[PDB]
RNA sequence: AGCUUUGCGCAGUGGCAGUAUCGUAGCCAAUGAGGUCUAUCCGAGGCGCGAUUAUUGCUAAUU
RNA sequence: ACGAUACAGAGAAGAUUAGCAUGGCCCCUGCGCAAGGAUGACA
RNA sequence: AAGGUAAGUAU
RNA sequence: AAGG
């Protein structure tokens, strides 16, 4: 709201009439303030959401002047996606060995690549976790309760 | 129509532009009438009266002469 | 099969151009029906 | 459906557009016709999936092809083992593991 | 309900249809009937094209005697 | 000197309909096409074939 | 001589999408072309 | 006894 | 890649 007013009036000339809400401006003069009010908006949509106004596409800003809302999918809607859609180039670039049984009951070892059952479960007892977590240990030396 | 055509695909000359009126404004840029309204509105209009100066231009280059006028009539 | 009421025609950013035509459409907004101002007074209470 | 019913089209491939109801029909009642009390006869386990197919329905099988694509049913399988490991990550001192 | 076919790739060497994604291609071309094909497509162009070029130096013969000869004619034509 | 009628072009603006628009070194046709009503009366194209997203182009996307 | 394995697996649907201009029809406006109609003006 | 074969590519 |  405040920078808009002091957009609205680039000049002390600039007067607006008691019977009209908005300065009277030339037909010129309203192209460079609407080009001030864009920037203005999509400066600030840039401040709250982190991004370069420049990247924007011609849809996206319209979007952004508009009410539409480009929210940002939730952590389960980022798993569903993944889910609902098949692997993205999927590249069998690793290859697993597991003790399994045949169609016929026959115990046998087979090496696969296809990328199913193949996530790794990051516990808090992996010491690959564990060693980052120890790193910058020296927070917890500071405050002691002796 | 044919040599038209034939002379924008041999590239003599430039694509033709979707005509464009106040009513049509919308329909043809809405994407850039919502950022630059005004600019828009003032491309628009450019257009139009592009549009109804060479048709004036055309009428009135082909136009009787007030003399030409009279010697046709004086004639005839 | 279906659970949400079925969907009426909304003004969204696609039908947006449809929205400039000769016909004429009313904006109706009742954001600023009840309406309330509240201040942070600097001792910590806000005041309404 | 409602698009295609306005198009044009060959003979073969309204014929092919008319099946759909009957596939939501069989669908719908999948957990009846396809039984073993049923449909007596041998068990044919559908591909990708853990799936039992008592009989020959192609009108319910092209259907439960469409619903466990993209290996839907090892996504469930590894989504469930996943999600229990985080349960069991988040009790390790509680349950002393 | 609506059923979406998934892409597929017709390999030409081995005049053959495969998934179109990543892993079945290579799986596919890192074959040995797919290296097969192509050493024999190679083997088969090369010989191709060193027919072509026998048979145009045979034309390019063929047609400088004959135009040879066509133009003794006319010499002993116009002679007479 | 203005005004105004008809036809033909050239453009501009606007409205309407896409079961229709064209093509005719095919045929017939005011020496009569085609006629349910009005028949000692009506008077102009008809038919066959071909083109097509029921005129055809570009432009922008996805590819 | 299948089958076992490893991989893929939506194993049954040109699902396309908007803009403009042309084209048809019907006015209106301007200009040109060729013809014409009716009327007004004292020494 | 059938009307219940996926079509494959690799090894 | 293995089987008659």
């Amino acid at each position: 709201n405040d920078r808009a007013k002091v957009i609205l009036k680039p000049d002390k000339t600039t007067i607006t009439e008691p019977h009209h809400i908005w300065p009277t401006l030339t037909d010129e003069e309203w192209i460079k303030v609407e080009v001030q009010l864009k920037d203005l908006i999509l400066a600030d949509y840039g401040k709250k959401n982190n991004v370069n106004v420049a990247s924007l596409t011609q849809s996206e800003i319209r979007d952004i002047i508009l009410g539409m809302e480009i929210s940002a999918p939730s952590q389960q809607r980022q798993q569903i996606a993944e889910i609902e859609k098949q692997t993205k180039e999927q590249s069998q670039l690793t290859a697993t060995q597991t003790r399994t049984v045949n169609k016929h009951g026959d115990e046998i070892i087979t090496s696969t690549t296809s990328n199913y059952e193949t996530q790794t479960f990051s516990s808090k007892t992996e010491w690959r976790v564990r060693a980052i977590s120890a790193a910058n240990l020296h927070l917890r030396t500071n405050h002691i309760y002796v | 129509q044919k040599e038209l055509q034939e002379k924008v695909r041999l590239g003599l000359m430039p694509p033709p532009e979707p005509k464009v009126r106040i009513s049509n404004l919308m329909r043809v840029l809405g994407t850039e009438a919502v950022q630059d309204p005004t600019k828009v509105e003032a491309h628009v209009r450019a257009q139009m009266a592009k549009r109804q100066k060479a048709h004036e231009e055309a009428n009135a280059a082909r136009k009787l002469t007030a003399e030409q006028r009279k010697v046709k009539k004086i004639k005839k | 099969l279906y659970s949400s009421e079925p969907t009426e025609p909304y003004l969204s950013s696609q039908n947006y151009g449809e929205l400039f035509s000769n016909q004429i459409i009313w904006f109706v907004d009742d954001t600023n029906v009840y309406r309330v101002t509240i201040h942070k007074t600097f001792e910590g209470n806000l005041t309404t | 459906e409602e698009s295609m019913k306005w198009k044009k089209l060959t003979n073969a491939q309204r014929s092919g557009l008319n099946q759909i109801p009957n596939r939501r029909f069989t669908l719908w009642w999948s957990p009846t016709i396809n039984r073993a009390n049923v449909y007596v006869g041998f068990q044919v386990q559908l591909d990708l999936t853990g799936i039992f197919m008592h009989g020959k329905i192609p009108t319910l099988k092209i259907s439960l092809i469409q619903i466990f694509r993209a290996h839907l049913w090892q996504k469930i399988h590894e989504s469930i083992v996943m999600d229990l490991c985080q349960v069991f990550d988040q009790e390790l001192d509680a349950l002393e593991i | 309900d609506y059923w979406k076919s998934q892409p597929k790739k017709f390999c030409d060497y081995c005049k053959c249809w495969i998934a179109d994604n990543r892993p079945s291609v290579e799986f596919h071309e890192r074959g040995k009937n797919h290296k097969e094909n192509v050493a024999k497509r190679i083997s088969e162009i090369k010989q191709k094209s060193l027919d072509k070029a026998k048979e145009e130096e045979k034309a390019s013969k063929e047609f400088a005697a004959m135009e040879a000869a066509a133009l003794k004619a006319y010499q002993e034509d116009l002679k007479r």
